[PDB]
């Protein structure tokens, strides 16, 4: 991704800019979360996977190269990313569970 | 027409055309000391702080007074022939107008690249109502583009097909009024700019499914409807019917990378030839050329040193 | 969503979606995080390694219940980042649940 985000400075260096303006909102950028239940203790709490389109060609017709490649890019990292925002989460908050379960257990176990 | 004054300035600029090694050497001299290795170059009177984005800006001041001014001269055969380079980053302006315009983005993080209309006329257009006011702006100092647009506005005035039209239409338009300037140099470049035009069109559109024709722009030599369909609809082969043709790098390499890579060696190559023509089209192609090249060059280069990146990586991104 | 990285590197994001902002104005990004939740369409905040995504507190102080994007690690840009990858994980581990 990084790959062709400097590369394609060519010229494109304020193109960036003008690529922006002329192709972007084109694919959709903003809302598609989910709130998930799943097994929360004690008072609730939701975790969620937002998802929703968000990447390929939008610009009509071929227009610059660099453009095209770039914003395919963007397939490849915002999915990506949505993988490890919605795992990394997860796995933290069952961490906490886990330790708190091993909390009452210690307690239960040694004062009561 | 003048080649009078024209003659004798390119042969003085070029005296300053980077030598081979310099662009070796700058791989090798780090972010630090890549500025101070632009520093000592031409380029160096506009380094203004020291970092990167200041490379950046350093290349647009550089290049603004040194191919800016050509087309603000006359309005001879060659300054003809550098308005239309002018007109290219215009173009690009002229689409993120339209869309910024419309899409209720401010005119301020449009920033200007060198132009055939002055900053407070784009200001003035950008600010003059719809598209046929702005295209109104266009048409007072002599612009194509003006009328092409006024024309295309009268059968839609829906954004999207603005832009669509936009492109297409300039390059038509650009086309036929390049094509009467009467010799063979311009012709050619002119010519074989086209070709590479549709060959990435296809290319990047692949499986858009349309018509060739659906996306074809005239001009064509080697690059015709036919490979545009075969292409675009999803096929390989087109690219080895490209050898027999000086175009002939297409047959060994695949990939859109790779792609623009010989596409610019050639048309390098090619504007390379016209230095037995110093008072043909040929020796101006050349130079102005040659001065974007080699900012294309220091540019990434400055990317290169500052992130420190792998050197095989982009040495060859660079040279042919 | 939204995401937050240097100007000259952010552009990148700018392209499609990613409707970022800057990461050199703030070495606090708290002024960030509070506009972040003015709108709160956005479920997801991430940033580089120029902050460190461990002092969560800010988020902790302004949501206070109200589960609002945690920061993910992102990185300036790749040159190594592998190395602390594998490391990432175990550097977790030990803190979180049981040392080893």
């Amino acid at each position: 991704a990084k790959e062709a985000y400097a590369a394609l400075l060519l010229a494109q260096a304020f193109d960036g800019p003008e690529v922006v303006a002329g192709a972007a909102l084109g694919v959709p950028p903003l809302e598609g979360v989910e709130a998930e239940v799943e097994n929360v203790w004690g008072s609730k709490v939701p975790r969620l996977k937002a998802t929703f389109p968000d990447g390929a060609l939008l610009s009509p017709v071929g227009t610059p190269a660099y453009t095209l490649e770039a914003s395919r890019a963007f397939r490849r990292y915002a999915e990506a990313l949505i993988r490890v925002a919605n795992t990394e989460t997860r796995l933290k908050k069952i961490g906490e569970e886990i330790k708190k379960t091993t909390r009452r257990v210690n307690a239960l176990e040694q004062v009561v | 027409d003048d080649f009078a004054y024209l003659n004798a300035r390119v042969r003085v600029r070029r005296g300053t055309l980077l030598k081979e090694s310099f662009f070796q050497e700058a791989l090798d001299l780090s972010f630090a000391d890549f500025l101070r290795l632009l520093s000592e170059t031409v380029y160096g009177g506009e380094l203004a702080g020291q970092g990167l984005p200041d490379v950046d800006r350093a290349v647009l001041r550089t290049q603004a007074k040194l191919v800016g001014d050509l087309p603000r001269l006359v309005t001879g055969e060659a300054r003809e022939a550098v308005r239309l380079l002018l007109l290219r980053n215009d173009l690009h302006n002229l689409q993120a107008l339209l869309r910024a315009k419309a899409t209720g983005r401010p005119f301020e993080e449009v920033l200007l690249l060198p132009g055939t209309l002055r900053e407070e006329v784009w200001r003035q257009a950008y600010e003059a109502q719809d598209p046929a006011g702005m295209a109104q702006v266009l048409a007072v100092p002599g612009h194509p583009l003006a009328r092409a647009l006024r024309a295309v506005l009268r059968e839609t005035q829906d954004l999207a097909r603005v832009e669509a039209l936009l492109a297409k239409r300039f390059f038509e338009d650009v086309a036929k009024a390049a094509k009467g300037l009467d010799q063979p140099a311009l012709r050619d470049y002119l010519a074989l700019e086209v070709d590479a035009e549709n060959l990435r069109t296809a290319f990047k559109l692949q499986g858009s499914g349309l018509a060739p024709d659906a996306f074809f722009l005239k001009g064509g030599r080697f690059v015709d409807r036919v490979r545009f369909a075969r292409l675009m609809e999803g096929d390989y082969a087109v690219l080895d019917e490209l050898s027999g043709t000086p175009f002939s790098g297409l047959s060994g390499v695949r990939d859109l990378k790779a792609l623009e890579r010989g596409l610019r060696c050639v048309l390098l190559k090619e504007a390379k030839k016209g230095v037995q023509d110093p008072l043909g089209v040929g020796l101006v192609l050349a130079y102005v050329k040659e001065r974007e090249w080699e900012a294309v060059r220091l540019r990434l280069l400055a990317r290169r040193a500052y992130f420190g990146l792998p050197r095989a990586q982009v040495e060859e991104e660079v040279v042919c | 969503m939204a995401v937050i990285a240097d100007p000259e590197t952010a552009q990148g994001f700018r392209l499609a979606g990613l409707e970022g902002y800057g990461a050199s104005s703030a070495e606090e990004a708290q002024s960030l995080l509070e506009t972040l939740v003015e709108r709160g369409g956005y479920a997801l905040v991430a940033v580089d390694e120029a902050l460190l995504p461990d002092p969560e507190r800010a988020v902790e102080r302004l949501m206070r219940g109200r589960d609002l994007p945690v920061l993910l690690p992102i990185a300036g840009l790749k040159e190594a980042f592998q190395g602390h990858d594998v490391e990432g994980y175990m550097r977790e581990l030990v803190r979180k649940t049981i040392g080893f």
